[PDB]
C-alpha cells in the first residue's frame, strides 16, 4: 500500500479541496486549504521535487495562508458556524465525496476510467524514470538556472512585485 | 494518463466549481481561487519533474509568486469592501445594478 | 510496430566486479589511469550508438580490464590497499581527506611494485581521443527521411498589376 | 495619486500588454496578463467611492478566474505536447479552456455581465483604458492560436456578443453603459472573422479603438456621463455636438464613414468562404447598435433639449481639458473610407 | 567639496545604520568589477566536472587532444593547486 | 531501532524544557541578589516536577472556547512542530539527514504562527484576538530577517545541508566572518520566540494584559513546553550556524559535549538578557525590524553574494 | 519512511498530551461553577504589515536559490541579477518608508 | 580564512568528482547488462 502513496495522497488532496470548496465558515475554509497544501507538498516530494515541495510550506503555507488567516480574523470571521451544520455546505460536501469515491472505485477496479481524458489505474510508480546516478539534484539545477538563463524572467517578476507594493499602498490609502 | 492526474484534475475542477458558486463571504471565494492555484502548482510540478524538463523546474515558483501577489491584491480589495460595509458579503456589492 | 530485439541471457553473462563502493572509491584514481583505454572505447560506443545493445562487447572488456586491475592489487599490494579502503569505508561520506595517511601507504606500494603513478588533480576530467575500428554510426536516431521543403519564392519584386484591385480602387 | 506614480502605473499596464505581444512562451504571456491586471486596479480605485470599489472587486474576480483557466489550458497543453511555445494548442480541451478564458477577459457574451457594471463604476478615463487598451492582449493571443480554435465555439461567442450588445444598449441612458454594450457588440465582429482572415480582426480592432477613444475623449471634455447631461452640450460647445454626431454615425457603420470599412471588409471575407447567412444576420443585428447611437444623436445634435439658467455662467470660461489627439482621432474616425486599401499594411 | 563632507557628517550623526547599509551595498556593487580574483571564480566553476567527459573519436589530426588523461596535452589545473 | 532513536530525542527534550524552567528561576534569582527555588528538592531539583504535577491536576479555565476544534488544534500544532524542529539537527549526526535541512527548519518555524492565530480565534474574546494578531505581526516581521540572514550565511556554506555547516566551520567559527549577521540573527531569535525584551504577549501594552480580563485559553503547560523547546532549539541552531564544533568521526561524543556546552551558554544568555533590559513598545520593535535590521540585512546579503565571487572563495555545491 | 514515522510520533505524542491535559483534571470532579463576522475594529496598519510581509516573503522565495546559482559559469550574469533582486527589495522598502507605510501613529 | 578553506574544499570536490568519472564506465556497463537482463526476463514471462 506504500507503493500507492502518491495516489492515496492525491485522494486526501481532493478531499481537502471538497472541504473548502463547499465553503464553510472562512476559518475552516483556511484549514481545508492548509491541509490540502501540506498534502500537495507531499505529492510533489514523492516526484523528486524537494525544493519545490518545501516552497509550498514556506511560501504558500507559511506566507500566503498565514496572511489569509490574518485577514480573515480582522475583516471576516471571529467565530464560525459549526462545520457541516448548514444545508448547502453539507450537501455540497456529501456530493463531492460521493464523486471522489466513485472515481476512486472505478479507477481501482477497472484499472482505468475516462472523463474528458483517459486515466490509467496501474499505479503512478509505473511511469517513473529508471536511470538516475548524477551527482546533483536536477530540480535544484533547474531552479538555480533562473539567475543565468532567466534574466528576463527575473526582471518582469521583480518589476511585478515592486508594482505590487506600490499598488496595494494606493488601493488601501482611501484618498 | 497516470492515476494521480485524475485527482489533481478533480481538485482543480472542484475548486473551480467552488469559485463559480458563491455563498456570502467574499473570503470563502478567494480561498477557492487560491485552491485553484495550488492544484495548478501541483500538476505543473508533476509534469515537469516526471519529464526531467530541467529548465522548467523554475516555472512552478514563478506561478506561486505571481499568484500570491494577485492574492494580496484580492485581500486588499476585500478589506476595502469590509471597510465600506462592515462585512465581506458579496450581496452588498450590487450598486452597479444601476 | 516491430518486435524489440533483445540479447539472450547467455549473451549478457560476464564475471562481475563484486567489490563494494568503498573499494571502488579507494582504487578509483589508479583504476582511471590504468584502464583508460577500454573504458574510453566503451564510453565512445555508448554515446555514439545511443543503444546499450550495440556496446555489449565493449562492455565486457570493461569488466575484464577491471578484474585484471584488481588482481594486480591482490597480487602485490593487498595489505596496504585493504587498510586504505577500510578507512574510506568508515566515513558516511567516504571522504578522501580523512585517510591521507593510509592513501600514502597504498600509493607508495603501487608505485614501487607496479609503477603506477596517481593521476594529478584535473587529469581524469580531460576530454581525450580514442582509436576505434567500430565505424561511425550513420543514422543513430533511425530518422525517417525529412519532408521536402516548400518551393522557394524567387525573382524580382514587381509592382502589383493594376494596384490593390480592391473593388473599385484604381490604385 | 502622485503624478509620477500614475505614470509608472500606466507604463506597467502597457508593459503587461507588450509582454503578451512579444512573448513566444506561454508562461510569459500569462505573466503579462498578471502584470496588466495588477496595474489597472489602482486606476479603477483612484476616485475612492463604494461604486469604484465594487467595480474593482468585480473586475478582479472576473480576470483572476480567467487567468487561472488560461494557466490550466497552458499546463494541459504542456502535458500533451511537452513544450511552451505560443502557437496552436495541441489538445482540444486546452483550446476550449483558453478560448473561454480569453472570452472572459474580453467580456464577450455570455461572459459579458461585468463589462457594463465595471465601466459604469469607474471614471471615464479608466473606462477608456478598459474598453480600448485592455482588448489588445487577448486579441493578440487569439490572433496566434486561431488555427486550433473550435469553429462553432468562436462563432457562437461572436453571434451572442452581437445580439447581447445590441439589445443591452437599447435600454441604457448612462453613457458608460452604452459604450460597454457597444464594445461587446463590436467584439463579436472581430472574433467572427478571426477564423477566416485574422487581418480583418486587426482592422476592426484598430478602427474600433480609434472611434471609441474619440467618444470617451469628447465625453471627458464636457464631463458628461449621462444622456441628459450630454444633451446640454449644444448650449455650451456646439462644435462638439457636430463631432459627436459624425463619430456616432461612423460607429453605426454608415457609409461613407470610416466605421463602415470594418463591416464591409468582414462581410467580404466571410462571403469568400461561402458564409452568407452569418454575415447577413450580423449586418442586420448591427442595426440595433445604430438605433441607440441614433437616439444619442437626436438628444445631442439634431434637436435642442431644455437648458438651465446656470449654464449661462459656463459661457464665460474656456475648455481647459487637454483633449489629446482629438482633432486627429475624429478625422480618422470619419474620413478614412477612401483609404481602405491601406489595410494591407496590417498583413 | 565641503558641502558634501558636511552632509556625510549629518547622516553619520543621525542615521548611522543607513550610512552603514549604503556603504556595504556600494562595496557589494563595486568591488567585484575591480577585483583581480573574480576571474578565478569563473575558472574554478568551469574546472568542476559534473558530467562524464565524453571522449572524441580520433580521426587522426587532433594534436592538442590527449590520448590518455596523464598525457601533457589538455587543460591543466596547475593554477588551481597553487591558488 | 529508529523508534528508539525518536524516543531518545523526544523524552530528553521534554526533560531539558522542564529543568530549563528551574535554571531560569535560579539564574534570574541570583542576578537579582536572591536564590530562587532551593526548598523543593535539593537546590530546587524537584521544583519542575512539583510544577508539572500541579498544573496537570489543576481545574481547566473558563470561559468556554469559541471553536472547540481550533481550541484543541492550537496546542497540538505548537508542540508537534516544536518537536519536529529537532529531527534534522546534527549533534553531530541527525535523526533525519535532509539535503535541504536548513530549508526544512525555516518552513516548519513559519508554521508555528498558526498556533498563535488559532488560539486567538478560539479565545472567544475580541480583545484576545487582537492580542494574537499583534503577536503574529511581530513573528512574521522577524521571520523576514531570519530567512535573509540564513541565506547570507549559506553563501559561505554552499548548500542547505545542516551537517555541511560543520564542515564549513572546520577551520574557524562563522561568527568571525559574519559577526554583524550573528548579532541580528541572535536578536531576531529573541523577537521570534517572544522573549524579553520582545515579550509583548506577556507585556503591559496589550488589550488583554489587564489582570481582571478573561478569555478561553489553555492548557498552559503544553503551550509553555512548546515555547521553551523552541528557545533551546533556536540556540542549538545558533550554535551550529555560527559556533561550529569540530567533529571527530571516531569520537562523536566529544562533538556532542562541546556542542551542548555552547548551546547551554547561548540559552543562558536568553536568561541573562531577560534580567537586564526593559521591554520594547510594539511600534518600537517594529521600527527595529523594518527600519534597522532589514536595511542592514539586505545590504549584508548583497555583500555576501558578492564577496565569495570577488575573493574566489565560492564554496562547493556538494 | 523514517521521516513519516518521526512526524507521526511527534504529533501523536502532542495529541496524547493534549487529551490527557484535558481529561486528567476531570479526576478531581470539581464543583460546577454556575457563574460566567465583522471588523474588530481592525486597523489598516495591521493589515498592511501582513501584506508587506507577504510581498517581501515572495521576493525571498526568488533569492533562496542563490547558493546554487553561484556555481554557474555565467557568474557575471548571475551576480548582476542577484544584486538586481535585492536592490528591488530595498526599493520596495524605500517606497514604503518614504510614504509613511511603516508608521504606527494615527 | 573562509576564502582559503573554500578553495581547498573546491579542490577536494574535484577529486571526489573525478573518482566518480573514473568509475562511471564500469557502472554504465553493469547498468546496461542489468537493464537488458530484466527486459529479457519480462519477455520470457510475457510469452508464457
Ligand atoms: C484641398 C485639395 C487638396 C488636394 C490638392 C493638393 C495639391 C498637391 C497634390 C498634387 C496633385 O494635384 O496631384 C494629386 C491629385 C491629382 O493627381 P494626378 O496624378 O495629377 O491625377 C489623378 C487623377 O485625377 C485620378 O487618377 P486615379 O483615378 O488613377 O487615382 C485616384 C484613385 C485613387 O486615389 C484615391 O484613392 C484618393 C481619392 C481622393 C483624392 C482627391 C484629392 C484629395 C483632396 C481633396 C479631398 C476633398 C474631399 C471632398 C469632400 C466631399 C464632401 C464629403 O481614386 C480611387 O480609386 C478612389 C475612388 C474614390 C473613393 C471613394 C470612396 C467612397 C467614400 C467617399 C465618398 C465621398 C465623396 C468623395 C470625396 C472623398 C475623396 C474621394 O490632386 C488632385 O487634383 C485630385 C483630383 C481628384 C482625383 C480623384 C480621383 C477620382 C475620384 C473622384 C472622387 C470624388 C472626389 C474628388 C475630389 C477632388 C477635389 C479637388
Ligand atoms: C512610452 C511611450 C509614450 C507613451 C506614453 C504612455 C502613457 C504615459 C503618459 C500618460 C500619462 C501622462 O503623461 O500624464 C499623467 C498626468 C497625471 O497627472 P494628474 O493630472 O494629476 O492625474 C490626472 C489623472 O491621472 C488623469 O486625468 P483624467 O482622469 O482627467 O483623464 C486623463 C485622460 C486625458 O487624456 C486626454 O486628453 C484625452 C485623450 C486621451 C485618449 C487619446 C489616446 C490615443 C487614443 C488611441 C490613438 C493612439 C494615439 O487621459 C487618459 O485617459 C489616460 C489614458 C490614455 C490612453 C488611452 C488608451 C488609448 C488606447 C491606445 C490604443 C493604441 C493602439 C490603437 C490601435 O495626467 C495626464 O496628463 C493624463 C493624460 C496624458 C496625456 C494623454 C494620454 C497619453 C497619450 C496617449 C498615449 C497612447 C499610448 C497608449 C497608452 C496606453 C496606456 C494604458
Ligand atoms: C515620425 C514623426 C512624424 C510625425 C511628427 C509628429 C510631431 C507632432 C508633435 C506635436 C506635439 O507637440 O504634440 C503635443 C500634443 C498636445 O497637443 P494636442 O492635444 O495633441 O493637439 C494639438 C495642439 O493644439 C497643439 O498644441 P500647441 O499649441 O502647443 O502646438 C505647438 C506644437 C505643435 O504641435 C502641433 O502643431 C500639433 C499638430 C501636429 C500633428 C498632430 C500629430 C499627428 C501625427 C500624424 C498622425 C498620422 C495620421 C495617420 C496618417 C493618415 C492616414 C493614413 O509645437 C511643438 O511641440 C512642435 C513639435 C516638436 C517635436 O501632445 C502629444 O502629441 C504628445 C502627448
Ligand atoms: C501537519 C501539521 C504541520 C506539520 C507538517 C510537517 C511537514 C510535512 C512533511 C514534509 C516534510 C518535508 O518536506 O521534508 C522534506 C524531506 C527532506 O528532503 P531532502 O531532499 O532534504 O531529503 C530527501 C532524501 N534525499 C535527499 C536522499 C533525496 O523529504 C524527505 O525526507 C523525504 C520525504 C518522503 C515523502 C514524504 C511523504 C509524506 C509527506 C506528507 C506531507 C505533510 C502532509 C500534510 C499534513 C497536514 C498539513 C500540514
Ligand atoms: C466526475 C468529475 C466531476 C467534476 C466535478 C467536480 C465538482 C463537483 C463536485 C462537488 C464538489 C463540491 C463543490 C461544492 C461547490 C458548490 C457549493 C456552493 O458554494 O454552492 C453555493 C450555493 C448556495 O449558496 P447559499 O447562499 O449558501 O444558499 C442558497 C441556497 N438556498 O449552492 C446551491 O445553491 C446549492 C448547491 C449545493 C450542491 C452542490 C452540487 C455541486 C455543484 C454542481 C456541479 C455540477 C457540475 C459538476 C460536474
Ligand atoms: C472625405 C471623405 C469622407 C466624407 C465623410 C464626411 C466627412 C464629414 C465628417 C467630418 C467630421 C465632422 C466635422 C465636420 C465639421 C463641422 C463644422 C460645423 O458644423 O460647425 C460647427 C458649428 C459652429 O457652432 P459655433 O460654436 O457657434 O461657431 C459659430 C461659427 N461662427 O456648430 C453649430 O453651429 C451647431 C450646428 C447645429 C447642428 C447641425 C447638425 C447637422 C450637422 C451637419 C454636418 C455634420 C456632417 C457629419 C455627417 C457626414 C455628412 C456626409
Ligand atoms: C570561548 C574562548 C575559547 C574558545 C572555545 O570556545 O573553545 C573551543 C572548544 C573547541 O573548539 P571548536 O569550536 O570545537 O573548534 C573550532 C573549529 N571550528 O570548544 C569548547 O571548549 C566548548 C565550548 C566551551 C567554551 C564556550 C565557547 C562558546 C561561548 C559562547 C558564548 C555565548 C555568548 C552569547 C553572547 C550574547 C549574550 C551576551
Ligand atoms: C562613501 C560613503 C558611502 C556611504 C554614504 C551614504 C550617504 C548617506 C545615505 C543616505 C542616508 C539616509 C538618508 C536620510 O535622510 O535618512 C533619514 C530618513 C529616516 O528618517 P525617519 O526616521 O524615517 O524620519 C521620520 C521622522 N521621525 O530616511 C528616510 O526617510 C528614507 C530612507 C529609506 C532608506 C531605505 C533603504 C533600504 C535599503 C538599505 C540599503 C541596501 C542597499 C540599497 C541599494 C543601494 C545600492 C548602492
Ligand atoms: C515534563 C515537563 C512538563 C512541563 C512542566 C512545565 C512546568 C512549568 C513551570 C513554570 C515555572 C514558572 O515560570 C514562570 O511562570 C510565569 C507564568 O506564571 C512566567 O510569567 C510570565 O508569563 C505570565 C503570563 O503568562 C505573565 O503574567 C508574567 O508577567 C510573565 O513574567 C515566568 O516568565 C516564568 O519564569
Amino acid at each position: 500500500m506504500m507503493l500507492y502513496i502518491v495516489f492515496i495522497l492525491s485522494v486526501i488532496f481532493v478531499m481537502g479541496f471538497v472541504g473548502f470548496s463547499s465553503k464553510p465558515s472562512p476559518i475552516y475554509g483556511g484549514l481545508g486549504l492548509i491541509v490540502s497544501g501540506g498534502v500537495g507538498c507531499g505529492i510533489v516530494l514523492n516526484f523528486g521535487g524537494s525544493f519545490l515541495g518545501l516552497m509550498v510550506f514556506l511560501i504558500y503555507l507559511g506566507g500566503m495562508m498565514v496572511v489569509f488567516g490574518y485577514t480573515t480574523a480582522m475583516a471576516t470571521e471571529q467565530y464560525p458556524e459549526i462545520w457541516l451544520s448548514n444545508k448547502a455546505v453539507l450537501g455540497a460536501f456529501v456530493t463531492g465525496l460521493l464523486m471522489e469515491f466513485f472515481m476512486v472505485y472505478y479507477v481501482l477496479k477497472d484499472k482505468e476510467v475516462e472523463v474528458v481524458f483517459e486515466f490509467n489505474g496501474l499505479g503512478d510508480w509505473v511511469i517513473y524514470d529508471t536511470g538516475d546516478s548524477g551527482f546533483f539534484s536536477e530540480e535544484a539545477m533547474g531552479i538555480a538556472a533562473l539567475y543565468s538563463y532567466g534574466t528576463w524572467l527575473v526582471i518582469v517578476t521583480g518589476w511585478s512585485l515592486l508594482i505590487g507594493v506600490v499598488v496595494i499602498m494606493e488601493i488601501t490609502r482611501g484618498n | 494518463m497516470s492515476m494521480v492526474y485524475m485527482n489533481i484534475m478533480m481538485a482543480f475542477t472542484v475548486s473551480l466549481v467552488g469559485l463559480l458558486m458563491y455563498r456570502s463571504h467574499l473570503m470563502s471565494s478567494l480561498l477557492c481561487l487560491e485552491g485553484m492555484m495550488l492544484s495548478l502548482f501541483v500538476m505543473a510540478a508533476l509534469t515537469i519533474l516526471n519529464s526531467h524538463f530541467t529548465l522548467a523546474s523554475m516555472m512552478p515558483i514563478i506561478l506561486l509568486v505571481f499568484a500570491a501577489c494577485e492574492a494580496a491584491l484580492g485581500l486588499s480589495l476585500l478589506v476595502m469592501v469590509s471597510n465600506t460595509y462592515g462585512t465581506d458579503y458579496v450581496q452588498n456589492l450590487n450598486l452597479l445594478q444601476c | 510496430p516491430g518486435i524489440v530485439e533483445l540479447p539472450s541471457l547467455e549473451d549478457l553473462k560476464v564475471q562481475e566486479v563484486k567489490v563494494s563502493s568503498s573499494v571502488l572509491k579507494a582504487a578509483a584514481h589508479h583504476y582511471g589511469a590504468q584502464c583508460d583505454k577500454p573504458n574510453k572505447e566503451f564510453m565512445l560506443c555508448r554515446w555514439e550508438e545511443k543503444d546499450p545493445r550495440r556496446c555489449l562487447e565493449e562492455g565486457k572488456l570493461v569488466n575484464q580490464c577491471a578484474l585484471e586491475f584488481f588482481r594486480q592489487i591482490k597480487r602485490h599490494c593487498a595489505e596496504p590497499f585493504t587498510e586504505y579502503w577500510t578507512c574510506i569505508d568508515y566515513s558516511g561520506l567516504q571522504l578522501f581527506r580523512r585517510c591521507r595517511k593510509q592513501q600514502a601507504q597504498f600509493d607508495e606500494c603501487v608505485l614501487d611494485k607496479l609503477g603506477w603513478v596517481r593521476p594529478d588533480l584535473g587529469d581524469l576530467s580531460k576530454v581525450t581521443k580514442v582509436k576505434t575500428d567500430r565505424p561511425l554510426p550513420e543514422n543513430p536516431y533511425h530518422s525517417r527521411a525529412r519532408p521536402e521543403p516548400n518551393p522557394e519564392v524567387e525573382g524580382d519584386l514587381k509592382p502589383a498589376r493594376h494596384g490593390s484591385r480592391l473593388f473599385f480602387w484604381t490604385m | 495619486m502622485n503624478p509620477i506614480i500614475f505614470i509608472i502605473i500606466l507604463l506597467t499596464i502597457m508593459l503587461g500588454t507588450i509582454i503578451v505581444m512579444i512573448s513566444s512562451h506561454w508562461l510569459l504571456v500569462w505573466i503579462g496578463f498578471e502584470m496588466n491586471m495588477l496595474a489597472i486596479i489602482p486606476i479603477m480605485m483612484k476616485n475612492h467611492n463604494p461604486r469604484a470599489t465594487e467595480a474593482s472587486t468585480k473586475y478582479f474576480l472576473t480576470q483572476s478566474t480567467a487567468s487561472m483557466l488560461l494557466m490550466m489550458a497552458v499546463i494541459i497543453n504542456l502535458m500533451f505536447s511537452g513544450q511552451w511555445t505560443v502557437m496552436k494548442l495541441f489538445n482540444p480541451m486546452a483550446s476550449m479552456l483558453m478560448t473561454m478564458a480569453l472570452a472572459m477577459k474580453l467580456g464577450m457574451a455570455p461572459f459579458h455581465f461585468w463589462v457594463p457594471e465595471v465601466t459604469q463604476g469607474i471614471p471615464l478615463s479608466s473606462g477608456l483604458i478598459l474598453l480600448t487598451w485592455q482588448k489588445l492582449a487577448p486579441m493578440s493571443v487569439l490572433y496566434q492560436i486561431f488555427p486550433s480554435i473550435n469553429l462553432n465555439l468562436i462563432l457562437t461567442l461572436s453571434v451572442l456578443s452581437i445580439l447581447i450588445g445590441g439589445w443591452g444598449g437599447l435600454n441604457q441612458t448612462q453613457l458608460r453603459k452604452i459604450m460597454a454594450y457597444s464594445s461587446i457588440a463590436h467584439m463579436g465582429w472581430m472574433t467572427a472573422v478571426l477564423p477566416y482572415n485574422p487581418t480583418m480582426t486587426l482592422l476592426n480592432l484598430i478602427i474600433y479603438i480609434i472611434m471609441t477613444s474619440t467618444m470617451f475623449t469628447m465625453f471627458m471634455a464636457n464631463s458628461t456621463t449621462t444622456t441628459l447631461s450630454l444633451s446640454h452640450t449644444w448650449n455650451k460647445t456646439p462644435i462638439m455636438t457636430v463631432l459627436i454626431l459624425a463619430t456616432l454615425l461612423s460607429m453605426g457603420g454608415l457609409p461613407p464613414l470610416s466605421g463602415f470599412m470594418p463591416k464591409w471588409m468582414i462581410i467580404q471575407e466571410m462571403t469568400k468562404n461561402n458564409s452568407i447567412i452569418l454575415p447577413t444576420f450580423m449586418a442586420i443585428t448591427a442595426l440595433l447598435n445604430l438605433y441607440f447611437y441614433m437616439r444619442l444623436t437626436y438628444s445631442t445634435t439634431l434637436t435642442m433639449f431644455p437648458s438651465t439658467n446656470n449654464m449661462k455662467m459656463k459661457w464665460q470660461f474656456p475648455l481647459m481639458k487637454k483633449m489629446t489627439f482629438l482633432p486627429t482621432m475624429v478625422v480618422l474616425s470619419t474620413m478614412m473610407l477612401p483609404l481602405t486599401p491601406m489595410l494591407s499594411v496590417l498583413e | 567639496a565641503e558641502r558634501v563632507a558636511a552632509f556625510l557628517k549629518n547622516v553619520w550623526a543621525k542615521e548611522p545604520v543607513l550610512v552603514a547599509s549604503f556603504a556595504i551595498a556600494g562595496l557589494a556593487v563595486i568591488l567585484p568589477t575591480l577585483s583581480p580574483y573574480t576571474k578565478y571564480s569563473l575558472m574554478i566553476n568551469r574546472a568542476t566536472p559534473y558530467n562524464y567527459p565524453v571522449p572524441l573519436r580520433d580521426d587522426g589530426n587532433m594534436p592538442d587532444v590527449p590520448s590518455h588523461p596523464q598525457d601533457p596535452q589538455g587543460p591543466s589545473l596547475e593554477w588551481l593547486k597553487r591558488l | 531501532m529508529f523508534m528508539i532513536n525518536i524516543l531518545m530525542l523526544i523524552i530528553p527534550i521534554l526533560l531539558a524544557v522542564a529543568f530549563l524552567t528551574l535554571v531560569e528561576r535560579k539564574v534570574l534569582g541570583y542576578m537579582q541578589l536572591r536564590k530562587g527555588p532551593n526548598v523543593v528538592g535539593p537546590y530546587g531539583l524537584l521544583q519542575p516536577i512539583a510544577d508539572a504535577i500541579k498544573l496537570f491536576i489543576k481545574e481547566p479555565l473558563r470561559p468556554a472556547t469559541s471553536s472547540a476544534s481550533m481550541f484543541i488544534l492550537a496546542p497540538i500544532m505548537a508542540l508537534g512542530l516544536a518537536l519536529t524542529m529537532w529531527i534534522p539537527l546534527p549533534m553531530p549526526y541527525p535523526l533525519i539527514n535532509m539535503n535541504l535541512g536548513v530549508l526544512f527548519m525555516l518552513a516548519m518555524s513559519s508554521l508555528a504562527v498558526y498556533s498563535i492565530l488559532w488560539s486567538g480565534w478560539a479565545s472567544n474574546s475580541k480583545y484576545a484576538l487582537i492580542g494574537a494578531l499583534r503577536a503574529v505581526a511581530q513573528t512574521i516581521s522577524y521571520e523576514v530577517t531570519l530567512a535573509i540572514i540564513l541565506l547570507s550565511v549559506l553563501l559561505m556554506s554552499g548548500s542547505f545541508t545542516l551537517s555541511t555547516l560543520i564542515t564549513t566551520q572546520e577551520q574557524m567559527w562563522l561568527i568571525l566572518p559574519a559577526w554583524p549577521l550573528a548579532m541580528m540573527w541572535f536578536i531576531s531569535t529573541l523577537a521570534e520566540t517572544n522573549r524579553a525584551p520582545f515579550d509583548l504577549t506577556e507585556g503591559e501594552s496589550e488589550l488583554v494584559s489587564g489582570f481582571n480580563v478573561e478569555y478561553a485559553a489553555g492548557p498552559f503547560a503544553l503551550f509553555f513546553m512548546a515555547e521553551y523547546a523552541n528557545i533551546i532549539m533556536m540556540n542549538i541552531f545558533t550554535a551550529i550556524l555560527f559556533l561550529g564544533t569540530s567533529h571527530n568521526p571516531h569520537m562523536p561524543e566529544l562533538y556532542t559535549i562541546n556542542f551542548t556546552i555552547k548551546s547551554l551558554l547561548l540559552t543562558m544568555s536568553f536568561l541573562w538578557i531577560r534580567a537586564s533590559y526593559p521591554r520594547f513598545r510594539y511600534d518600537q520593535l517594529m521600527h527595529l525590524l523594518w527600519k534597522n535590521f532589514l536595511p542592514l540585512t539586505l545590504a549584508l546579503c548583497m555583500w555576501h553574494v558578492s564577496l565569495p565571487i570577488l575573493t574566489s572563495g565560492i564554496p562547493p555545491q556538494t | 519512511m523514517n521521516l513519516m514515522l518521526a512526524l507521526l510520533t511527534n504529533f501523536t505524542l502532542a495529541t496524547l498530551l493534549v487529551i490527557i491535559a484535558f481529561w486528567l483534571p476531570q479526576l478531581n470532579v470539581y464543583s460546577e461553577k454556575t457563574s460566567p463576522s465583522a471588523r474588530l475594529p481592525f486597523s489598516m496598519k495591521f493589515f498592511l504589515v501582513a501584506i508587506t510581509f507577504l510581498l517581501f516573503d515572495l521576493e525571498i522565495a526568488l533569492l533562496l536559490p542563490l547558493p546554487w546559482a553561484s556555481q554557474t559559469a555565467n557568474l557575471n550574469t548571475m551576480l548582476t541579477m542577484a544584486l538586481f533582486l535585492i536592490i528591488l527589495l530595498a526599493v520596495s522598502l524605500a517606497y514604503e518608508w518614504t510614504q509613511k507605510g511603516l508608521e504606527w501613529t494615527e | 580564512s573562509m576564502m582559503k578553506w573554500n578553495r581547498e574544499r573546491r579542490r577536494l570536490q574535484i577529486e571526489d568528482f573525478e573518482a566518480r568519472i573514473a568509475l562511471m564506465p564500469l557502472l554504465q556497463a553493469e547498468k546496461d547488462r542489468r537493464v537488458l537482463q530484466m527486459l529479457r526476463e519480462n519477455l520470457e514471462e510475457e510469452a508464457t
